[PDB]
């Protein structure tokens, strides 16, 4: 009847959540013993009510003006704090009055922006609350200091039952139970395999605290954990019981399976989708879980689980951006839609892909999705983030100590971070800054020479190149051809690139180099060397003429290997009769260790295989010697090439195409004898796969 | 008996420059995979010369049952880039007889997986991991395979 | 578990923990785990791997005893049945030996539930026969239930609760609660969802259940909370039959599809990067889990079959299984690639997959599968026993819509699986007497709320792909359009339908499998008829074809063309050869018509639409060559597709929309590819829509016919 | 992280009168259209002379909880259902309402699987689903009405 005795329920029934600094709007539908619906859009939706509608007046009171004045001033005071409670959390009108609404989410933890530096001003501070106290373990959580977390989150739990507040109680459990899990499953896998992975036994736990926690929680149990708390910690705070159990991220997953299920199935029938589509809820569902999850200081967000829900959801969101831009237009989409306001990725949506994804999810985003073309908006942040990241790899691998739980936890997301700056503008300076990171100190482990080399590749991509990076990579190139003088210094890489390509990449941009340093270094080198000529022998273009002709004194002549590295590099620009004396050893050699394998029933395949390059040199009249026909049974690819008449175009792989430079691709459709056979292979693969290299080169080269 | 059908298959990790046998031996998932790659990062010549090709070229592992070794691993716990071995046996279709067994090497192998599960529930063990086929400049490498059936 | 030392101390350990779990036809087998205490892991291929055991191996002390016939002799004689009863147990639920010695296994899928293949007669049989035990009784109310009898489902599963302290059991009073809160809310919900729609749907307000029993149904479970079922009852339950804990909360649909949500995104990880997969693949797994959660929910008679997050789960896995099949056709490989695994299953669909497709699917997903798979290449396996469904489920259609017998709650039950099956049977090759059953069926007796005139003849179409017309199929059609010709009296019969065609395409579609069609019926029929009745010669003329030579002559001394429809229908069947001037000046005079009306329009400013646009036609009329008047030019400007064809010299191509090329017959697409004004651009279209899209039909179009 | 979400606004009509039923909003809303074809015809006639086989099929759908409280109560104790839709439309340089969008169909048919039995407790939110029906004269199913006149 009276406004009071409306806004007095609603004070009742809400005012203890204000020891949570957020809720997630959809599960306010627990505190009201399931008589609305609050929608994530910030709607109001009736279910069960049948009495009063509590719910309605406080709406329509913050509606009105003249209302507000009407209570006493303690009740003037309620209705101040709910309205400001409320519209920190987003619920703005009802269904009924709904107009457009606009939803506001903001993540302020610090975790989230990665400023650790700041985190150790923080921790380095004498704490005034219980609340202090449970953000600085959480902080000490995520920065790896994995063994203090624990003893804090005692004190804290110690120190909570004498006091009439079982949140932080119950959180604080939850966060020990989690860290414990962390820590087992954190030394198992070191026992196990970081042995090899790392090359040697790494053990950042005393025995005594593993014992400890052990004969600690040997009989602990997280399901009855809230049937043991007191029975208005039962009442109160029913909006808990789905963080109890992983059941939570079970209903969440169950939810986003439905909604990925109805957007393929809206993607593969073509429709159009009035007001609120299906990957809206998905993007605001994921930012409340989001907020939910870091706000609040919970410990679940560096779970597996989790990552795998935020890189499904986002995954899902990137794949419908990429169906929107290429829709038919049919006969209603320009009225409905026009001047497309296409998905633009901000600086939240690049931490979020950086931090929760690896490398190979995000190549499979790269084959599926041209996100060349998405927009990339807010590049200060991205800059500031970047630069940041940068810093802390060289100060944690600058000095002698670096903290392996830490790294186990920090190297995927510098990873991440790293690749995808590939489709986002740098400034100088910072360019300088990630370039000197991602070449000097960051680990040889987990990143080989050929992968160093792709990444600063694609970092170029979409930046220019200018003096200082050229300098920095003089330097890089500089030590590693002095590193190079132990007699055992082997390198290997994953690609096959190695310096080489170094080379080719400062070569291709700036054209008039001399590389005073690596002057200096040739002019002094004596003899009896063999890798270190070997090494910067592959390295002429960027010598000096006085140091090329010093190098071409004790020369390595025409070796095989020797040959194909000085081809590489220009010297040679025509064939001699002695390298098709050499070529002609080289297949007789190859046949007689044929022989050998077929009758010991061996086949072989080498990432060295000259046995390919051999055909494409007699094809395009590089070598007019006859010999060749002889060797024909030993590879698939000679044959192809040399009698293009006489091969079983059975055998013809179409994997072999993508290899083949531009002009010979010019050439593959000048002849009749591969013009009937090659278009057929390309209109199956064309037809029966979803490989966009194999259109493109049945469109623009053969039609 | 119905519809199933299954198989096996095996895998024999090994130390380079010596003969130790300390790894696993099943490869329940034991997914292969292989990716040719080429990019514009020759996206400029001097033209005429005769070709590199290049082609990048990778291949990958990945297999998990545990249990790699106890003596080994105890000598160990007190970088040859490793080397491995697949056993795989097939079977004439028409016969559906046991005839052939497939011989596959890899000289090098790196081991590079994520150094975190952190998994909700405690699974039961299986933790799996994978590997990259390191190459050399000097010859060969990446896989050398033998056939049996000489019947 | 750990005074576990003797031989005959293990068996008697096994047969304490397994003994309660008789009375159960089946089992999952991936929660034995909740059994043993999370002691060991039964891997859903049948195998065991110890995960939280520290002391003896008593699962594997049996399995070495299983293997060695002596050590079986070294028993008491009740060892020996004890040994015995666990060794049927444990052949029927499918476990067969160990992991570290696991060769090849064959798993063996089997249903035997009556309700599962469909077979009504025999069940209402079974039904009406006399009770035996209280077991006959739970089979009783699944049986009723499935067969839309909800009123008297709720009478025998009370007396069955009523009854069934009295016997000790505990497995049927657990079982009878949870069916009967689940039949509860069904009946709730189909009510309510009546009360919302079904007076629009059927045109009625259909109440099947009296008022006292809605009343009654309210009263006894207000308050019933289903989590407490388990946990309120007593505890030898709590302590033995702790493996069917799930069935109570509804966690048992959230953890399956949490794990089949993993699988799908495992299984399209691997798709994408062309890996390759030993031992146990992704795809297999979900296979398995299906099998076992179907025959765990139908052999146990359970009432949770008839909901939708089921057939969400069914739905997800047959649609990754086949998406998989598809995929593993086409591909390429080096040297390697079929050198593992160097055999496929080929996903030979079985009659249990077809099952599966035909209950838990609806039109429009079969139709998304079409679009992405393509069903046609893939292998179908026992062709007599899917005749056999089939037949069934038009039997029962006949025998059900002939009489005035109809039972609203089996109509919602048993009409979306026969749509979905005699819309899958298109790929199976049929026999003669079930192709005529089938088509009889569909074309009577089927409702026609359901299937309106339109859908039918894409059905029939369909069903003719894949087999040939036989004479009784055509004399079937037949009477079919006798009927309608006797039913075309009517004074407002319209013969609505959601597709654009009528009875006319059943007789050409009669006429492309058969010419010489001279009908004998319709031609008395149009005999008979006079001048006066003139609503027939609508449906008479659109039947032209279908007529005898008098009949012929009746018609031309009958019917008139004074309008444009008269003149395309003519067109349509073939009977126009060229135009006099008189058909020129009515189009013209149509043409002239839309000019007024449209400046009309743009003085009120609407646009409009209106579909099919005869003047799109009319454009195609004239590039064709077939009219070469030269006043058809003044009406450029009325539609985009108008000014491509009349005039291609003074058309902006931005208003040329891509998905017209769908709508193009070969010799038109011949002949506009042809042409040189226009083609550069259409290339340039067609190639900018294909390099960005998935459309099949866009490439091959592109590349046949301009290339 | 600020989205921006618009409505929709559904009118049902039984023909031969004007009874009203109507959808306060259209959350899902899948309007969805579609076109395809297959070989038709003997091809015997020698020139076929025409090439208008079309087959445009409409799909709605609707959301709701409005049944009409002054008909559904007197018809509890197949004359069509033509829908009349309406929304709104801005110019993006201005970001101002001033187009008002009618779109109207003059035959539909409800169809809706009578098997939505689901497990829990819903919010309601009885989808409908709508196909666009033709006869056989003219014209029918899609009409646009266009304002924004200024």
């Amino acid at each position: 009847t009276k406004d009071d005795e409306v806004i007095d329920y609603i004070y009742g029934k809400i005012s203890p959540l204000f020891a949570l600094q957020y809720i997630r709007k959809i599960d306010l539908k627990h505190v009201f013993e399931y008589d609305y619906h609050f929608e994530v859009n910030g709607t109001v939706v009736r279910h069960k009510n049948k009495g009063f509608g509590y719910m309605e007046r406080f709406f329509e009171l913050k509606e009105s003006c003249d209302e507000r004045s009407k209570l006493s001033k303690k009740q003037y005071e309620r209705f101040n704090a709910l309205f400001n409670f409320f519209e920190k959390n987003g619920v703005i009108c009802m269904a009924k009055d709904a107009g457009t609404l606009n939803t506001s989410i903001e993540i302020n933890s610090l975790a989230y922006h990665g400023k650790y530096d700041v985190m150790k001003k923080f921790i380095e501070e004498q704490s005034v609350s219980i609340e202090d106290d449970y953000k600085k373990a959480f902080f000490l959580a995520c920065l790896g200091r994995w063994e203090e977390s624990y003893d804090l989150y005692s004190n804290i739990i110690l120190n909570s039952i004498d006091e009439s507040n079982g949140c932080v109680y119950y959180l604080s459990q939850i966060n020990r139970y989690r860290i414990y899990q962390s820590i087992t499953q954190a030394v198992t896998q070191f026992n196990g395999l970081g042995l090899l992975t790392f090359g040697r036994h790494y053990k950042p736990f005393t025995d005594e605290f593993l014992a400890r926690i052990e004969r600690e929680m040997t009989n602990f149990n997280i399901d009855d954990l809230f049937n043991g708390m007191p029975f208005e910690f039962q009442k109160k705070y029913k909006i808990l019981e789905f963080l109890s159990d992983n059941q939570f991220l079970y209903d969440d997953t169950v939810k986003l399976f439905e909604l990925t299920n109805k957007v393929r199935s809206e993607m593969s029938e073509g429709s159009y989708s009035f007001g609120m589509s299906s990957d809206i809820v998905v993007l605001l569902r994921l930012y409340d879980n989001l907020r939910f999850l870091y706000e609040n200081c919970l410990w679940s967000v560096s779970f597996h689980e989790f990552h795998q829900y935020i890189r499904n959801s986002m995954s899902l969101l990137i794949e419908k951006a990429e169906y929107e831009r290429t829709r038919d237009i049919d006969e209603l989409g320009f009225s409905f839609f026009g001047k497309k306001s296409g998905f633009f990725m901000e600086y939240y949506d690049f931490v979020n892909i950086s931090r929760h994804f690896k490398i190979d999810d995000i190549k499979n985003l790269e084959r599926s999705c041209s996100i060349d073309k998405i927009r990339f908006g807010e590049q200060e942040k991205i800059e500031e983030y970047l630069v940041g990241i940068a810093e802390e790899i060289t100060k944690q691998f600058s000095a002698n100590g670096m903290n392996v739980v830490f790294y186990t936890q920090f190297i995927s997301e510098a990873k991440a971070a790293l690749y995808f700056a590939k489709y986002v503008k740098l400034s100088e300076e910072g360019l300088g800054k990630i370039v000197k990171a991602l070449l000097f100190y960051f680990p040889e482990r987990d990143l080989d020479i050929g992968k160093r080399y792709v990444w600063l590749e694609r970092l170029t991509k979409c930046n220019e190149l200018p003096k200082s990076i050229i300098s920095i990579i003089d330097d890089f190139l500089v030590l590693q051809a002095e590193k190079h003088i132990d007699q055992n210094y082997s390198e290997v890489s994953s690609n096959g690139l190695y310096s080489r390509d170094y080379g080719a990449l400062i070569k291709h941009f700036e054209k008039n180099f001399i590389s005073k340093r690596l002057s200096e270094i040739t002019l002094c080198l004596t003899q009896d060397k063999q890798k270190q000529i070997d090494f910067l022998f592959k390295l002429l273009p960027l010598l000096s003429t006085n140091a090329k002709s010093h190098l071409l004194s004790f020369k390595s002549v025409e070796n095989i290997n020797d040959l194909m590295n000085g081809i590489r590099i220009g010297l040679i620009d025509e064939f001699t009769p002695e390298h098709e004396e050499l070529i002609i050893e080289y297949l007789e050699t190859r046949k007689v260790n044929y022989i050998v394998e077929k009758e010991k029933g061996i086949q072989t395949f080498s990432s060295n295989d000259y046995m390919s390059t051999f055909g494409i040199w007699y094809f395009l009249e590089e070598i007019n010697n006859s010999k060749m026909e002889e060797f024909i049974g030993m590879d698939d690819q000679y044959d192809f090439f040399v009698d293009p008449e006489n091969f079983d175009y059975k055998k013809f792989i179409p994997s072999w195409l993508k290899n083949y430079n531009d002009k010979l691709l010019g050439k593959i459709a000048g002849n009749k004898h591969m013009k009937h056979h090659v278009i057929e292979v390309l209109k199956e693969r064309v037809k029966n796969s979803n490989d966009k290299r194999y259109l493109e080169i049945l469109m623009n080269y053969f039609i | 008996m119905k519809t199933v059908i299954q198989d096996t298959a095996d895998v024999y990790f090994k130390r380079k420059s010596d003969g130790k046998l300390v790894f696993t031996a099943e490869a329940q998932t034991a997914s292969f995979s292989q990716a040719i790659s080429e990019e514009k990062l020759r996206g400029g010549i001097g033209n005429k010369p005769l070709y590199i090709l290049k082609s990048e070229k990778e291949i990958n592992l990945t297999v998990k049952n545990a249990f790699f070794d106890l003596e080994w691993l105890a000598m160990t716990q007190g970088s040859e880039r490793y080397e491995v071995e697949y056993r795989t046996i097939a079977y004439n279709p028409d016969t559906e007889e046991v005839y052939s067994d497939i011989y596959i090497q890899f000289p090098n192998v790196s081991p590079s997986g994520e150094f975190e599960m952190s998994l909700e529930n405690g699974n039961a063990l299986a933790p799996e991991i994978k590997f990259e086929a390191l190459a050399d400049t000097d010859t060969d490498e990446m896989a050398v395979v033998i056939e049996a059936s000489r019947d």
